[PDB]
């Protein structure tokens, strides 16, 4: 996975309790990615978790730099406790239509955990296996 | 009556050539833009062409008297001319 | 209990004909003049998988230097589009001792096959304007689906296929509309897929055996039709569509094209592309509205092709005078 | 698009009650296609939605012809008929991870309809704009 810092959601965040990614994505203007070349994302789980009941990582995108129009771009659905471990993708293979200027991640987890990571992105090659 | 001897033109200006009277009706729409004369004057309610909405107008036009702004249709209510004559 | 599915004895007696043999001047009777396809240049799939365009969609700000003062580096943000495409084939099927039996062979496929290249050049007229992949998932996406509704008043800059259509009002089963299009490697182009061939592929299968529920095996001739062709509109700016044209209050006097030609010209982009060909298309009704006499023609060898403000009106018998109302995307 | 016969999970099919796709794509291997090169599928509504409320459009597979237990890999949500015009798409761009064994696509309607239709089904290249 060749990753990127300044195309990265989140660097190694944490996911215990209820917030967002910690860096929001912003390209330039309203355009559009998820059409014409594939653009493969991770938004995947790296450390293990702990007793949160779920987690409904979301790619949120909205006009706004600040989120106040939220609009579901993928969504990860109610990933239970069990299968909340380390490289689990959480979302789409690809990057959803519809890119506005601005998009985030949304960690709404079911219930707060004591551990819990996430590194989500755009990669250059998703490595498989 | 009969033309031989063509003179200076294009600006002497003309009747229309078209005429036909008009029965007014509340739903009936007319080709083309027409223009509507009142030979007995009295109350008329027309549509407008250009605006595709316009809602009505009454132009109480006088005997014999032109009603303005070319006509798309002539509505029976609200009218009490006898005699429209479209041309 | 009919006789129209293969070619049978009563065509070729018709056909081959004149004291002889065949003929090699059929008379195309049904032959709808589309130059839409003679205009349009074509372009090799070079990408593969649905031809690919990378469109400009970002600018840098540049700046000042103010007595060595740091000039901060700037991106260029670039959208990309896919533009698939679509394929059309056809088949030809004479019995063998049928062709043999008419004294030629080459000449009656010749003009079968002319036959079959007036369709495909009709039906991909058809679909080159009003196709549509929204319901033809196996066509290729034409002219109109891609501008199917209208800005109601016109953004500042073209940011929108929507910006680039002209409500010119109307309603009804009659409506008509005007295309005014740049042809260009950087405005639009017809594609032929890689390893596919560009244009009309006329291929011989020789002589071949047939079947049928009980044997039957008899010997037939067929003549294999493909042409694949894909649309592309690159620089979008150099698409305007005049849509809801009422051809009934056009044949009257209750609307003038010219306004909405001037309308449309002041919505295009100005020609600056090299190599680029560009025309109207708009059908019969509309230059039969150009009955209304400084806008001229132009000298190109004395021909019937009038040249509005620098423009070929390229009229295309293609364009079907009922399309659907236009809606608005308030 | 070039889309063709076999690997075509419904054409033109109304599904107005809730109904499920007739072309069960099977496979006897669990290829798993979505890894490496991706491949391009549509669920895009091929003719508009009349009276119904919500199309749920999952891509249940499953390992069975009968799909006694199967599998979610892609679920639109409860689309309200307002969207459901022509190329209104219903799930991501290329094929999911996760096909197991058979798969067969889902229509879960809330209420009838009295007119829709359906196009799912792969596709060589995407069309966009």
């Amino acid at each position: 996975m060749i990753m990127d810092k300044e195309n990265t959601f989140s660097y190694k965040q944490a996911i215990t309790g209820t917030a967002v990614s910690t860096n929001v994505i912003d390209l330039g203007v309203s355009r559009d990615i998820g059409k014409g070349v594939p653009v493969p994302i991770i938004i995947q789980v790296v450390e293990d978790f702990a007793d949160a009941t779920s987690l409904t990582a979301t790619l949120q995108t909205s006009e706004t730099e600040n989120f106040s129009s939220a609009t579901t771009l993928a969504t990860s659905g109610a990933v239970p406790v069990a299968d909340l471990t380390a490289g689990k993708q959480l979302a789409v293979q690809y990057m959803p239509l519809g890119t506005q200027r601005y998009l985030r991640v949304n960690y709404t987890v079911s219930g707060t955990a004591t551990a819990g990571a996430v590194t989500a992105g755009v990669v250059m090659s998703h490595q498989q296996n | 009556d009969i033309q031989t001897s063509v003179a200076f033109d294009r600006q002497v200006g003309r009747f229309p050539p078209r005429a036909e009277v008009v029965t007014p009706s509340n739903s009936e729409e007319f080709t083309s833009g027409v223009s509507v004369f009142s030979n007995d004057g009295g109350d008329i309610s027309v549509v407008p062409l250009l605006p595709y909405g316009s809602a009505a107008i009454v132009v109480t036009v006088a005997a014999g008297g032109f009603v303005p702004f070319m006509v798309r249709k002539v509505n029976a209510t609200g009218t009490t001319s006898t005699s429209i004559v479209a041309v | 209990t009919l006789g129209n599915t293969y070619l049978t004895l009563a065509d070729v007696q018709k056909q081959k004909d004149g004291k002889g043999n065949v003929t090699s001047e059929i008379i195309e009777m049904l032959a709808e003049t589309n130059p839409i396809l003679e205009d349009m240049v074509v372009m090799e799939c070079n990408d593969g998988t649905g031809h690919l365009t990378t469109i400009r969609t970002g600018l840098p700000q540049a700046t000042w230097r103010r007595l060595y003062e740091g000039v901060q580096p700037a991106k260029s943000t670039t959208r990309q589009i896919k533009d698939s495409t679509g394929t059309l084939e056809a088949w030809s099927e004479v019995d063998e001792k049928l062709v043999k039996l008419s004294k030629d062979k080459q000449q009656l496929m010749l003009n079968e096959a002319a036959a079959f290249l007036e369709g495909m050049n009709q039906t991909m007229a058809s679909t080159l304007f009003y196709g549509n992949t929204a319901t033809d998932a196996v066509k290729f996406m034409g002219l109109a689906p891609r501008f199917n509704a209208y800005r109601a008043a016109r953004n500042l800059k073209p940011v929108d296929t929507a910006d680039q259509v002209i409500d010119a009002g109307g309603t009804g089963s009659d409506l008509t509309s005007i295309w005014m299009v740049v042809w260009g490697d950087r405005t639009a182009h017809g594609l032929y897929p890689e390893g596919t061939s560009a244009g009309l592929q006329r291929e011989y299968l020789g002589a071949e055996t047939k079947e049928l529920g009980d044997g039957g095996v008899y010997r037939v001739v067929r003549e294999k039709f493909e042409w694949d062709l894909g649309l592309t509109v690159r620089d979008f700016r150099y698409v305007v569509r005049i849509a809801n044209i009422d051809v009934s209050d056009l044949q009257a006097g209750t609307i003038d094209i010219y306004a909405l030609l001037r309308k449309a010209y002041y919505r295009l982009e100005n020609r600056v592309i090299t190599g680029g060909r560009a025309a109207l298309y708009c059908n019969a009704d509309v230059t039969e509205a150009m009955d209304a006499a400084r806008l001229t023609p132009m000298q190109v060898d004395g021909k019937e092709v009038m040249m509005y403000r620098g423009i070929p009106v390229r009229e295309c018998d293609a364009i079907l005078s009922t399309e659907t109302a236009v809606p608005s995307v308030a």
